[PDB]
């Protein structure tokens, strides 16, 4: 019926994205005109200077800027106060298209929200330092300009199947490392990230760029200078995402761009999931598992390897679900990928390619840091304590097969951190401990190997610049861990051989107590070494262990023991006066963000007031057809994969449900704020020609909801929630509309539900919702008692 | 058409790699050892009560597993004794109403997807699998061992093998199912490897397989009955 | 540092507590019978997961015999008072079906509501004693709504076969004595209605109808 | 539809000669493929032949193509260790093509069959078992898609095929 | 009675495992694991004729009351005894 022409219908769709850019410049010209308060107020304030801004001064500057003066009406669209604005964007929503209708909806929040929408983005700018800033500005605008213009003009210098090409092939060279360097800086010994260079970077989006030029097919069969291209910006976009936390979650989103087998684009996958946990959390499986079928598809590599190690410990916090389900996947991935020297003939190999590794002499360290590599992620993934993980680990690696490797000659030190501490988290950091490594002298026998390295550790004083950092690392952690674990740990206090070896325990005392006469030792690592003093000293006390007098003196002892200045200045004042203004702007709008919040909600109570009356619109809107559009408009916002959309009109239709009328003095006058700007603005916006509202009472509020529909609504998003968010937000919009036991809501609900055959899935997503719960409860609640 | 029962008792036959029936290596060791060679469906091994399992419904063992903890070393107190004898005393009462129930579920029909317990006749001791320990033999296979008590990895899904049948149906002697632990996740696998000190001996473990545990019917739960003589009674002449 | 925030899981059930309590509030009878058994092919039981629900938060039987105090803390007071509260309207008034089904359960969740107003709840007690309160109140509105005008004898002897009689007619006047010390040094009980004087009357009157089948509680 | 291979049983004519095979589907939902070739009627044998009745266990059973009109039969493999296998013929006279159905669960012999109940091709002029095989029968394309049906002399409780109602 | 037949076969298990731990010992090729195995063997017949539980007192240090009436018996029967005190000399015929 009226089947308006679609064609036609369209156009209304078309004016829609000219109202998305005209409000979005408003924006600029307001952060532009709130840059202006803040000159004027900063340059009446440096020229006095007992510094504090005129905050009382700024209010009413910023407040003149936003509505309700004489120099605010060139902002409003119509000239009209906005009463014209708003009765467009609401009679084409009760229009039958739905993108349209969505996309008005969306126009009226930022219209409403235009308070709340300045902040967040001023709020988010930056600002230019010294005369450096400025030429770092400027050369990143050419750079990218002239980028830009080769991206644009790529099939001119591209061989598909000095010249222009041939100089291109160069001049990119150099911007692209101007880019790369600009982003990170490196110092003697530390590597560094320059964090505002990076800031202004991703301003200029010149990821976007790289990323474009990423996505150009490309032949690597030819030409290298292609293919150095497009490592140089792989090495650009490793460097833009290092030493930061926010650039990675930007890149994240054009993953599927990088799904490919190859070696660089793949060291950019873990640089963009490196020290991330919020980032780390929501891993795709899909990545994870192609990388180990590329191990077993396309030769073994270690950049495949540490992507796997970076995401399995991501900010050096355990990831229980990464570690089970690395293992999840290893056990189907074959030999291929796990290959492990357990027998003799294995065990020869291992030696043979040990012995030309230390010779370090070609065509042995590719499959040496690939094993060591596995051994690492080995020991990596199964911390926690975790049953699963340190299970399944154990068939791979035995402690035999550790104990034969570094009970051997040839151990480098390097080899010895792999195996020992894959060793110490494989079963003695582990919660169900093995009782056959207590009960058995293998331990001893890597004590004494132990001691000969800590003997020779100790003994490096002929030799500073040749000393060997490794090993010094390895002394003054893994053996201080895995004795501390070992000696402190009650469970291993019913081995019954810790008498049987006293000579032993005596030099290994000794050794320890020579650690920390090292003056190569790292503060951190200092404590470290301390720890297995203090706890030997403790099991020696509660042992009574015979000490030779001597050592438990130096144990005692040990322990009783335990211009351009102003220029600077002045910038250096303005930034951290920005903050603070901002954070004072942002604290003085909540009492009136909250006001337009609740003019939505009297809006979309009283449409038809707003439109003149004796009109199609206006009789339309009086008999609730606004609302009752808009109700199945609603129901299928969700469809359509509009989440953010559907949740923000639940809960701000929920509102209609809290009927509020209006230390403490603050909050006086801060109500009394929001009160006056909100009655004027609604006022304004309403144009009726001493008035009380009279607003109905709450009670038939809920019955006029449910003959709009809302009834309905809440049942069928609550069927068909594919979030937790929707459905909460369903399940809150229901107890708001059953308030005070109200009975035709509730008849409403009982008769959608014996008149609909398909209640099935309402009552079993409710059982469910229980059972999972249910569930979950019952392995949480463990803890018995533990006495007072 | 006839169905299982919780009360009957059946012996479970894989079949796939290694083909016989299932069973012990006498009371003094717990081990479940699979004997391919021994027998089979159509000439059983010579000693059949070995091979014997009575079908038992689901039974609680929080209290049973609270208790377990509390005996544990680990907090000694005066006042424990009272907490102690409160503990046995929850115990007790919990293990005579599931006496009560299995007194009370019997003859009920087996339907997939369900939770049973097997019961060794012999040995009378539950079929359990350790989720904290691997298998003697296997490294990456999990450790399956027998519990005169029980505990939680006692219970069994019993599953389809064929797509014949689906859940919510009635099991019908003679079909080849799949059991799996609710802890464990893992099918019963016969392993092809042999037992140094046993020739001829197949280890069985909990790992992913494709082995069908064949029932094969013995008795049922009705002919059960003390005051009657019934096959595979020892008495004296 | 201590966040001690339960699962989100955990946190959803309880507007859907409150939900499911809104609907059969005003005893609405058409939703009472409803909610029970839906007349369809696969009805599901919501007053038995329901109570399912309050069993398995107590521990069931484990924290039946006076483990209230370590399975209670001082953050899932809220929803166990929601739990008790929703469960109360499902068989408010001549409600017998829900009666039955609560009842007769198949598990052991009548031993919570009996056991929570005997046992105390450390160090909750000692701590907030008014918490306890008004958890042992909403107990007894429970325990007197499970009853509320039946004339059989089986619900009776239900809830005395977990109770014997003496230990209620002992709380009655372990619910007296500390009424009247509170009011020693100002109780201002009229407001604060959770005081011991109406927790003692509700067990009373319990005890009142349950005594029609025992012999012996009149004593 | 056999329920465990997942595929539907089908008559076609390849190289000129009427095969019958079991079509291999090329999707995750192998039920769905539902072909206009796969249609068989039932035609329960009855000493009266204008009389079509109902359905026994212990009946005996016909099968005839809807859309070719050919009855499905067993004879001798020509390779020949599957002996036999199910092939298409016009006539309908001989007792070749007589089958009978076994329930997967045991059910009286006087009772009505259902119209969506698993059940066995029990073969009774040669007296075997039906048998889905392995082999594919067009060797001289590239990917198989029809696979030669035989029969088994010692019966199988996995190969039982299912009455989809149409 | 059930449980005759259950102890008939444990003490007959008891015997047939010491059957084969004595078979080599006149050939000395008992190991620690042959050793290991039957040094928890010994702790078993005690409780079995005895028919109580574990005092978690020394093995050694403990006195009990009358025995059974009829396990003495099974022992005897079944070839126990001939074992028992076989087992306690068997290390004197191993190596040394
Ligand atoms: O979905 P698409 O893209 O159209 O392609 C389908 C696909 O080729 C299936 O393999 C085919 O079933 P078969 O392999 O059994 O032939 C189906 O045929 P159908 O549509 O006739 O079922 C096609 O529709
Ligand atoms: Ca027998």
């Amino acid at each position: 019926p009226e089947k308006e022409d679609i064609m036609v219908m369209d156009t209304k769709l078309k004016i829609i994205e000219i109202l998305q850019f005209i409000l979005n410049v408003r924006l600029d010209y307001r952060i532009s005109c709130l840059l202006c308060i803040f000159k004027r107020e900063f340059d009446e304030s440096n020229s006095q200077s007992p510094g504090a801004l005129d905050f009382e001064h700024i209010e009413e500057q910023a407040e003149g800027i936003f509505g309700g003066s004489e120099e605010n009406t060139p902002l409003d669209l119509d000239d009209h106060g906005g009463r014209t604005f708003l009765r467009v964007l609401l009679h084409l929503t009760m229009h039958d298209y739905p993108p349209l209708v969505s996309g008005a909806l969306q126009l009226l929040f930022r219209h409403f929200s235009q308070r709340q929408e300045v902040l967040q983005a001023f709020k988010q700018v930056q600002l230019l330092v010294t005369s450096q800033d400025v030429d770092n500005y400027k050369q990143i605008k050419q750079d990218l300009d002239q980028l830009r213009s080769i991206v644009e003009k790529s099939e001119l210098w591209v061989y598909k199947g000095e010249s222009t090409s041939s100089y291109n092939y160069r001049v990119v060279k150099e911007i692209l490392i101007r880019l790369s360097k600009l982003c990170v800086q490196e110092s003697a010994s530390v590597r560094k990230s320059r964090k505002q260079q990076q800031r202004l970077l991703r301003n200029m989006g010149a990821h976007a760029v790289v990323l474009e030029l990423l996505q150009i097919p490309y032949e690597k069969a030819e030409d290298t200078k292609m293919q150095e291209i497009m490592r140089l910006a792989h090495e650009f976009l490793q460097n833009f995402c290092a030493g930061n936390q926010q650039n990675q979650a930007l890149l994240h989103k054009h993953i599927n761009l990088f799904l490919n087998p190859g070696i660089l684009e793949a060291v950019t996958m873990q640089h963009i999931f490196m020290n991330n946990f919020q980032l780390c959390s929501e891993i795709n499986e899909r990545v994870v598992q192609h990388f180990v079928h590329c191990i077993e598809t396309h030769g073994r590599n270690v950049q495949y390897i540490k992507f796997l190690q970076t995401i399995v410990k991501a900010e050096g916090k355990f990831i229980k679900k990464c570690q089970d389900m690395v293992m999840a996947e290893l056990v189907n991935s074959g030999e291929d990928v796990l290959v492990f020297y357990n027998d003799r003939a294995s065990f020869q190999t291992l030696i043979q390619m040990m012995r030309s590794e230390r010779d370090r002499m070609d065509e042995n360290s590719p499959l040496f840091m690939y094993h060591i590599h596995l051994v690492e992620l080995l020991a990596v993934c199964t911390e926690g304590k975790n049953v699963y993980t340190e299970i399944k680990c154990n068939s791979l690696l035995p402690l035999d097969d550790i104990v034969r490797v570094v009970t051997h000659e040839d151990c480098i030190p390097e080899v010895k951190i792999a195996y020992i501490n894959f060793l110490n988290h494989c079963y003695v950091d582990t919660e169900v401990e093995m009782k056959e490594i207590y009960t058995s002298n293998h331990m001893w026998k890597l004590f004494e190997n132990f001691l000969v390295d800590i003997c020779r550790a100790c003994n490096n004083t002929s030799d500073r610049k040749h000393a060997d950092s490794v090993l010094e690392k390895y002394v003054t952690e893994i053996v201080m861990s895995i004795v501390t674990t070992f000696f402190s740990s009650p469970f291993s206090d019913q081995s019954t051989t810790l008498q049987t070896r006293q000579p032993v325990f005596v030099q290994l005392l000794q050794g320890v107590f020579r650690v920390y006469h090292c003056n190569w030792l790292m503060p951190s690592q200092k404590a470290s070494v301390e720890s297995c003093i203090r706890v030997l000293s403790d099991v020696a006390k509660s042992r009574a262990i015979a000490i030779p007098v001597d050592l438990d003196s130096q144990v005692n002892n040990l322990f009783l023991k335990s211009s351009v200045l102003a220029a600077s200045r002045d910038y250096r004042n303005i930034i951290e006066r920005l903050q603070d203004i901002v954070s004072a702007l942002e604290d003085r709008l909540r009492p009136l963000v909250q006001a337009e919040l609740s003019v939505l909600v009297d809006v979309l109570h009283r449409p038809e007031l707003l439109f003149p009356e004796n009109t199609d619109a206006r009789r339309k809107c009086e008999s609730g057809g606004f609302i009752c559009k808009l109700i199945k408009h609603t129901k299928q916002l969700l469809e359509e994969n509009e989440e953010k959309l559907c949740i923000k009109v639940l809960q701000t239709l929920r509102e209609m449900m809290t009927k509020d009328r209006g230390p403490p003095l603050r909050q006086l006058e801060d109500h009394k704020r929001g009160e006056a700007l909100r009655q004027i603005l609604v006022n304004r916006y309403y144009g009726n020609i001493s008035t009380s509202r009279g607003e109905m009472s709450l009670a038939e509020v809920q019955c006029h909801l449910d003959k709009e529909g809302a009834s309905n609504l809440v049942i069928d998003l609550i069927m068909n929630a594919s979030s937790d968010r929707v459905f909460h937000e369903s399940i809150l919009l229901a107890i708001a509309l059953l308030e005070g036991g109200n009975t035709t809501i509730q008849h409403s609900f009982f008769c959608r539900l014996t008149e609909d055959k398909k209640s099935e899935k309402f009552f079993k997503v409710f059982y469910d919702r229980m059972k999972v719960a249910q569930q979950e409860i019952k392995a949480t609640v463990t803890v018995n008692t533990s006495d007072l | 058409s006839s169905f299982l029962h919780i009360g009957d008792i059946c012996s479970l036959y894989a079949e796939g790699s290694t083909n016989g029936f299932i069973s012990t290596l006498g009371l003094v060791d717990d081990r479940c050892v699979v004997q391919p060679e021994a027998g089979d469906l159509n000439n059983p091994p010579k000693k059949f009560r070995d091979c014997l399992f009575k079908l038992c419904p689901m039974n609680r063992y929080s209290a049973q597993k609270q208790f377990w903890k509390a005996a544990k070393p680990g907090a000694n107190s005066t006042t424990d004794a009272v907490l102690l004898n409160k503990l046995h005393h929850a115990a007790d009462l919990e293990k005579k109403q599931n006496e009560t129930e299995n007194r009370k579920l019997l003859g009920t029909v087996i339907q997939y997807g369900n939770v049973i317990q097997l019961l060794h006749l012999k040995s009378n001791k539950y079929l359990t699998v350790n989720k904290r320990l691997p298998a003697l033999l296997e490294k990456n296979a999990m450790r399956v061992t027998l519990d005169e008590a029980g505990n939680e990895g006692s219970w069994f899904y019993i599953q389809p093998f064929y797509k014949l049948r689906s859940i919510g149906d009635s099991v019908v002697i003679g079909d080849k199912v799949v059991l799996n632990p609710v802890n464990a996740g893992q099918p019963l696998h016969a392993s092809s490897h042999q037992l140094v000190d046993n020739p001829g001996c197949n280890e069985v473990n909990s790992v992913n397989c494709n082995t069908s545990w064949k029932i094969v019917l013995f008795m049922k739960w009705s002919d059960n009955k003390d005051d009657i003589l019934k096959g595979g009674d020892v008495v004296r002449l | 540092k201590d966040d001690l925030e339960m699962s989100a899981v955990i946190t959803i059930m309880q507007p859907i507590l409150r939900f499911l309590q809104l609907l059969c509030e005003n005893h609405n009878r058409d939703l009472q019978n409803f909610l029970r058994c839906q007349n369809n092919k696969t009805n599901y039981n919501l007053v038995c997961e329901t109570l399912q629900f309050l069993d398995c938060i107590c521990g069931s039987t484990t924290g039946g015999l006076g483990l209230l105090g370590l399975y209670i803390n001082e953050k899932n007071v809220a929803l166990i008072n929601q739990t008790l509260e929703s469960l109360t309207e499902y068989c408010q008034g001549p409600c017998h079906e829900n009666q039955n089904c609560i009842a007769t359960h198949e598990s052991n969740g009548i031993d919570i509501i009996t056991a929570l107003i005997l046992n105390d709840i450390n160090p909750l007690g000692k701590k907030r004693m008014d918490l306890v309160l008004e958890l042992k109140n909403n107990a007894s509105k429970l325990l007197l709504a499970i009853m509320e005008s039946r004339h059989d004898s089986e619900n009776a002897e239900r809830i005395l076969y977990n109770m014997r009689p003496k230990e209620l007619v002992e709380v009655i006047k372990k619910a007296y004595m500390q009424g009247e010390v509170e009011f020693e040094d100002g109780e201002n009980g009229e407001d604060g209605a959770a005081s011991p004087r109406n927790v003692g009357h509700n067990i009373y009157i319990l005890a009142h109808q349950l005594a029609r089948h025992n012999k012996e509680l009149q004593t | 539809f056999h329920a465990e291979q997942e595929k539907f049983l089908t008559c076609d004519e390849h190289r000129k000669k009427q095969h019958v095979f079991l079509r291999t589907t090329g999707r995750q939902s192998a039920t769905s493929a539902t072909s206009s070739k796969a249609l068989w009627e039932v035609e329960v044998v009855q000493h009266d032949p204008c009389r079509g009745g109902a359905g026994y266990w212990n009946s005996l059973f016909r099968f005839k193509h809807l859309a070719t009109g050919h009855y499905l039969a067993a004879e001798v493999d020509p390779d020949f260790k599957m002996v036999y296998s199910l092939v298409s013929v016009p006539e309908g006279n001989d007792i070749s093509s007589i089958f009978e159905l076994d329930p997967t669960t045991l059910r009286g012999g006087d009772s009505l069959v259902p119209r969506n109940s698993y059940v066995r091709l029990r073969h009774l002029c040669t007296n075997t078992w039906v048998h889905s095989t392995n082999i594919p029968i067009d060797k001289e394309e590239e990917k198989p898609v029809m696979l030669k049906i035989g029969t088994s002399p010692l019966k199988e409780d996995k190969e039982a095929f299912a009455i989809v109602p149409v | 009675s059930p449980a005759e037949v259950r102890d008939l076969d444990f003490a007959n298990d008891a015997s047939k495992v010491l059957g084969s731990i004595a078979g080599k010992l006149e050939k000395g090729t008992i190991t620690q694991n042959e050793r290991r195995s039957v040094t928890k063997l010994l702790e078993d017949l005690v409780y079995f004729v005895t028919g109580g539980t574990n005092s978690g007192q020394d093995v050694l240090e403990v006195v009990f009351s009358k025995p059974n009436r009829e396990r003495q018996k099974l022992m005897r029967e079944q070839n126990i005894l001939k074992q028992i005190f076989k087992l306690l000399q068997a290390p004197f015929t191993d190596c040394g």
